[PDB]
């Protein structure tokens, strides 16, 4: 049975404050006895701006019931800094939250704030945790965004070694080996290989990247992730499409296509987009328009309107 | 009108090819393809004259959806505590859906909506996810509350619009407290930084006439750098050490692409020099159209590459299409008509797959197998509206707006945080007021552009791109704050 906080001697000095909903509010929630009681006392605690251990304990009670309660999370971090609490211990609690399936924008942001403040000299153990946390949830958007932040923030502090970057690429390669259709991992590859300030982008480095991309395409010809990466790569480095065309041409009917893998019906819509864009590069607008028309009427009819727009843009 | 928008039923439905490489992504995809295609097979083609015998009827069950929204509008069970910090969204999702469904609230109920939301307003500025004595202000419920007040409020003493006008300075100050030097905003004190915050802030600032140069500095650069190699936009960009370079921090997503395109569009009507920093509109358009699913997955939109189709992205991705289209149009005109997405297929996804099965709770949903909710009800319907009605931003309408604008009418100018943070002079401020107001009211329903799949009984009202409220709500609301009534 639940013991009301008004009956607890630890809270006797606190006068709870009721929720100020006003008369007959819309969308009211029938709060549980526990949640209402906790919020009544939090309202009082926060109004008086008490920074104490009981206030800290109370914030944990509330966020367990509602992980998205941003006000309480804001108050919790203020409590951690005011009381000079062990932030490493708090990180361990956040790990437990993930295991207990308690998640939100707020939990991930709280984690960011903790790592920012702890500011470890080597963030390897946190990087390792994040990798492990992606196993049951390989596409969790918050986790991927956090990983980007972690490497970005700590690299500005000069705290990411070349060995650390190397193992990160190794890990990303394994993720893409496990699931080549994981677009989140492709996005992480782009950061590691293209967009990050320290990315190695020499002539031979671009050659190696092209090889990797094409081999990914030849392995999974219908993988939209791989095609978007190819097109993004050539566009970013202002590389002509024509010299790579022999590797893509078989999908419209450097590493070349495999007999093609089984269950690979032709043509691949994005291979046709490539072919059409290569015609535009050659100033062959009529040939380009012909491909867009085929995409519109036969090979990618869902986007009939869009491909017609691209066709008209040639004429 | 439908030449380039083939019906799902007129196309061949085949699974996404495996290329003989199985993966977790494909396992989920094939399973979802099965769920959606099987429901399409059980449902009568909405376009057919002879609605075949024994098959489920796909008509929009407006009354079921009205009952769904009504049954949770006045009381929510204890489990909804997960959305206690999102109660203004529960308000917005309901009142906007009812607007779209053409269901009027009586004045008494409207007054309750106003009262509920006004108690969420802090004197220091901004709305929170609950009462001011319970929750701190936050950019997202500020958007949700402001839009809800546009929908349910009025210009009388009990209508709430008066309260917003008085709160203009404090709301502006809250916005400035959220501002970071790189152009990002925290969603709340000590909160996360992403383009949802930027979008929600820019909508409210536009509507209430509280835009200044200091509020917008670097905001364009932050958003522009969210664009990924895929063409869509990520949650945020990281400023590398004024900054040497800005880098996108995750995948292009429908939600963040919606917020980014809309944010950028709002910024284009602010006449600051070399502002806003350009985005790649064609890449954004390409990404948008590529997220429309194949016939087997019902022509609904997915939120990101190699993920699943979901009814809510009809608004987030579909509703970004007319914005991207307009930006592409402007760019081609700067250097120097068929629909750009399958408007028919999207309506078919909504009618066939996104509605709750008949004779039950009602409401609209993510996909078959998922419980309907308020969030999906609102976003399915908002997306359906975009598909049904051809919305365009009209330069001639904007020109007509400019001609009727009265600069001598307006509320007191906000006092900037920094002495030089305001407009250079009154002429430049008034020119900005005119541009912001004229462009905000530039969206028109194209004559002859209407396509209502399944017949006119399926027609819902026309939402406005960028803002996502009805034009009939937007006009008197913005006119009130700019004193253009
Ligand atoms: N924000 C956000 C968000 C995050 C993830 C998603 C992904 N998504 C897609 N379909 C369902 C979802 C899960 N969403 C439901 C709505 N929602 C929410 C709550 C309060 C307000 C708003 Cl607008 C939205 C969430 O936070 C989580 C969608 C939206
Ligand atoms: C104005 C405002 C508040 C806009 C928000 C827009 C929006 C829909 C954002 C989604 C953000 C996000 C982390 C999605 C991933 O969720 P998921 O992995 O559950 O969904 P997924 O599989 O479709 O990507
Ligand atoms: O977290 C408490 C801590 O934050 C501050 C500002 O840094 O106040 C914020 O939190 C209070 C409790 O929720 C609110 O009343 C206030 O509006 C908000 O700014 C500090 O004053 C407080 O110690
Ligand atoms: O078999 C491929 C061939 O069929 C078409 C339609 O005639 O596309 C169908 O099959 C594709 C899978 O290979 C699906 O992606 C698509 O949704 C479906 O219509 C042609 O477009 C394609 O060339
Ligand atoms: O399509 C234009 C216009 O025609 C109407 C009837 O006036 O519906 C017809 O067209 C729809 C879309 O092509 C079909 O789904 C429907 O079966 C057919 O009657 C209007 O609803 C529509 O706006
Ligand atoms: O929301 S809708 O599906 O459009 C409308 C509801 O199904 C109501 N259907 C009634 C059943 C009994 C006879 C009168 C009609
Ligand atoms: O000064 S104002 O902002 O107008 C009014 C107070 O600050 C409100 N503080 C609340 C205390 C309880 C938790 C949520 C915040
Ligand atoms: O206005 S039109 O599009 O020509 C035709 C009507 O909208 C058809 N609506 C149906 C009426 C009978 C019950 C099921 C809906
Ligand atoms: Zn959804």
């Amino acid at each position: 049975t639940y013991i009301p906080m008004s009956q607890r001697r630890s809270w006797a000095d606190v006068k709870p404050i009721m929720q100020d909903d006003g008369p007959n509010p819309v969308v009211p929630i029938m709060y549980s006895e526990e949640y209402k009681d906790a919020m009544d006392y939090f309202r009082a605690i926060a109004a008086k701006e008490e920074k104490s251990e009981r206030a800290l304990e109370l914030t944990e009670i509330i966020v367990r019931m509602n992980p998205a309660h941003y006000t309480v999370w804001q108050y919790r971090f203020s409590l951690l800094t005011s009381l000079n609490k062990s932030l490493e211990d708090e990180l361990r609690l956040m790990n437990e939250f993930a295991v207990q399936n308690l998640k939100s924008y707020q939990v991930w942001h709280h984690r960011l704030l903790l790592l920012d403040r702890i500011s470890p000299q080597d963030p390897v153990s946190e990087i390792e945790y994040i990798h492990g946390s992606l196993l049951p949830d390989p596409k969790n958007y918050h986790t991927w965004a956090y990983l980007h932040w972690l490497y970005s923030h700590f690299s500005t502090l000069g705290r990411i070694s070349e060995a650390q970057w190397g193992s990160e690429l190794d890990w990303c390669n394994e993720m893409l080996r496990v699931d080549g259709r994981n677009n989140s991992a492709w996005g992480w590859r782009w950061y590691l290989r293209v967009s990050r300030p320290g990315a190695e982008t020499s002539s031979r480095s671009l050659q190696d990247e092209l090889i990797y991309i094409l081999k990914s395409i030849h392995l999974i010809p219908h993988n939209v992730s791989a095609w978007n990466y190819l097109r993004g790569f050539l566009k970013h480095f202002s590389l002509p499409l024509v010299p790579i065309l022999p590797a893509i041409l078989p999908y419209t009917a450097f590493p070349m296509p495999s007999p093609l893998p089984e269950d690979t019906p032709l043509p691949v819509p994005l291979a046709l987009e490539y072919l059409a864009d290569s015609f535009i590069e050659q100033n062959r607008v009529d040939d380009a328009a012909k491909v867009f028309e085929k995409l519109s009427s036969e090979y990618d009819q869902m986007r009939a309107g869009y491909w017609e727009f691209r066709r008209r843009e040639c004429a | 009108a439908t030449e380039f928008t083939p019906s799902v039923y007129s196309l061949v439905s085949k699974p996404l090819p495996s290329n003989s490489r199985p993966s977790a992504t494909l396992d989920e995809q094939a399973e979802t393809e099965d769920l959606i295609s099987q429901l399409f097979d059980l449902t009568a083609d909405p376009n057919a004259l002879v609605s075949e015998h024994g098959k489920r009827y796909s008509g929009l069950r407006k009354q079921e959806h009205t009952q769904f929204l009504a049954s949770s509008f006045f009381q929510l069970p204890g489990k909804f505590v997960s959305l206690d910090a999102s109660r203004p969204w529960l308000v917005f999702w309901t009142v906007h859906s009812l607007d779209l469904l053409g269901v009027a609230l009586d004045q008494g109920t409207k007054d309750r909506v106003v009262s509920t939301l006004l108690h969420f307003l802090s004197p220091k500025g901004g709305f929170g996810g609950g009462p001011a004595n319970s929750q701190i202000p936050h950019l997202l419920p500020t958007y949700a509350s402001v839009c809800s007040l546009a929908i349910a409020g009025n210009d009388s003493s009990t209508g709430g619009w008066k309260d917003l006008a008085a709160a203009r300075q404090s709301i502006y100050e809250f916005f400035m407290r959220c501002k970071r030097p790189d152009g990002g905003f925290v969603v709340c004190e000590g909160g996360e930084v992403d383009v949802r915050g930027t979008y929600c802030l820019l909508v409210v600032a536009t509507l209430l006439d509280i835009i200044t140069p200091e509020l917008l500095h670097n905001v364009d650069k932050f958003v522009s750098a969210c664009q990924t190699y895929e063409g869509g936009f990520a949650c945020a960009s990281f400023p590398f050490p004024e900054p040497s370079c800005r880098v996108s921090m995750a995948e292009a997503h429908g939600g963040y692409t919606s917020c980014s395109l809309n944010s950028h569009f709002l910024l284009t009507s602010v006449p600051l020099p070399s502002f806003p920093l350009s985005i790649d509109a064609n890449a954004a358009l390409r990404w948008t159209v590529l997220q429309q699913g194949e016939p087997i997955e019902g022509g609904g939109f997915r939120g990101r590459t190699n993920k699943l189709v979901d009814g809510c992205y009809s608004w987030w991705v579909g509703g970004g299409a007319p914005v991207a289209e307009e930006l592409v149009r402007r760019e081609k005109s700067r250097k120097v008509i068929p629909p750009i997405f399958n408007r028919v297929a999207l309506q078919e996804f909504t009618l066939v797959a996104a509605q709750q099965d008949p004779g039950s709770t009602g409401g609209l949903r993510d996909k078959p197998g998922k419980r309907p909710d308020q969030y999906h009800t609102c976003n399915n319907l908002s997306g359906l509206s975009i598909a049904q009605h051809k919305m365009s931003h009209s330069p001639s309408t904007v020109s007509s707006n400019r001609l009727k604008f009265d600069a001598s009418k307006g509320l007191p100018a906000v006092k900037p945080v920094a002495p030089g943070g305001g407009w250079k002079n009154e002429d430049e401020r008034q020119n900005a007021r005119r541009e912001i107001w004229a462009n905000a009211l530039g969206w028109i329903e194209e004559e002859g552009g209407e396509i209502i799949v399944g017949g006119k009984d399926n027609r819902i009202n026309t939402t406005t791109p960028v803002f996502n409220i009805l034009g009939l709500r937007l006009k008197p609301f913005i006119n009130y704050f700019y004193c253009q009534e």
